[PDB]
């Protein structure tokens, strides 16, 4: 799904297209000129009567308005389970930020009567920690040698 | 132009036509419903295909013929057939006083005449507007003294303008030639010209 980011919505849009997909029937006939307006995507009752088929719920998938008069219709199978829907399940804790593009600073710190108790960044990406005062015009540094 | 007929020149004979067939060519659209419904519908237009023929040619009727039709040819005008068996004249008097109103359509011309017009169609003899080329037949009558409506087969080519006037007498198939393509006529040892039929069809 290119434009769909709510996971539950393009979740139940997931379910909808493979119920969908299971349906799968077409229909191909024409029609006279009595039914003209049908629109592509329209709800008709296809009712043959040796196949079974009382009303069938069958959406239009071609429309050929003709100059002499008779539409050459096509149909697609949508039964209402596609549009009814289902439950969903809870996905919220199954959340993964990226923590993982910035380094992290010292895991704790203060000062005890110097200033030694920075623990290292869990980043192991690191060559030397920078200490500035406020009139130190140079900043200190610190290199992790170990 | 008007076709050489007897009415027109009788010096030459067998120039009449020996068989006459008006086609009834109705261009229509149908189709056959399983439901047992039959649905048609109507476009385009109606001509009526005249299929003249001719008997053998003398050499003196063949030539006048040729330039008679030589002329329709080369020049740009229509054949005029006039057809005997509908030259019914009644109505009879003159058209000039009659009035058919503003727009009219719809295949039903209703007419008033005041009392220049002194006689009562049959259903079935040709019909024409003075303005239009086309010829119409007449389908059904029905008449109030004055006023009297003329239902029409063809749809009425031509609506009403509020000057049209009916002829009722004398009328011409506008028609062309749909042999001109391949138009030649053996000359047979006995010296008559002979297999001359003419193919006619309404160019209104």
């Amino acid at each position: 799904f290119a434009n769909i980011t709510n996971y539950y919505t393009a979740r139940s849009y997931a379910d909808r297209e493979l119920k969908k997909s299971r349906y799968s029937r077409t229909l191909s006939f024409s029609v006279p000129y009595k039914f003209i307006g049908i629109e592509p995507n329209d709800p008709i009752a296809f009712t043959y009567e040796r196949y079974g088929w009382k009303d069938k719920f069958f959406l239009v998938d071609e429309v050929e308005n003709t100059r002499d008069g008779k539409i050459n219709l096509v149909l697609q199978e949508y039964g209402e389970d596609v549009f009814i829907n289902s439950e969903q399940v809870d996905n919220s804790g199954n959340d993964i930020p990226d923590i993982s593009n910035n380094v992290l600073p010292p895991r704790d710190f203060k000062y005890t009567p110097g200033e030694l108790s920075w623990l290292p960044s869990l980043t192991n990406n690191v060559v030397y920690y920078s200490i500035a005062h406020s009139g130190h015009v140079n900043p200190y540094i610190v290199q992790q040698l170990e | 132009m008007r076709l050489p007929d007897p009415y027109t020149n009788p010096e030459y004979p067998g120039l009449g036509f020996e068989s006459v067939n008006l086609v009834d060519n109705d261009p229509m659209i149908r189709d056959e419903l399983p439901n047992g419904k039959v649905k048609e519908v109507k476009i385009s237009a109606q001509y009526w295909g005249i299929n003249i023929s001719y008997p053998e040619l003398f050499p003196d009727e063949y030539a006048f013929l040729d330039s008679r039709l030589l002329e329709y040819k080369r020049t740009g005008d229509y054949l005029d057939v006039l057809l005997p068996q509908y030259e019914a004249f009644r109505v009879r008097g003159d058209t000039k006083s009659v009035t058919i109103p503003a727009g009219q359509k719809g295949s039903q011309i209703i007419l008033n005449t005041n009392g220049t017009l002194t006689g009562q169609p049959k259903a079935g003899d040709l019909f024409k507007l003075s303005t239009h080329p086309k010829v119409y037949k007449i389908t059904n009558f029905s008449s109030s003294g004055n006023v009297w409506n003329i239902s029409l087969y063809p749809d009425l080519f031509i609506t009403t303008t509020g000057s049209e006037k009916p002829v009722f007498n004398g009328i011409l198939f506008r028609t062309k030639l749909m042999n001109g393509d391949s138009f030649g006529s053996t000359l047979n040892n006995n010296g008559t010209y002979s297999g001359i039929s003419l193919s006619l069809r309404e160019s209104l």
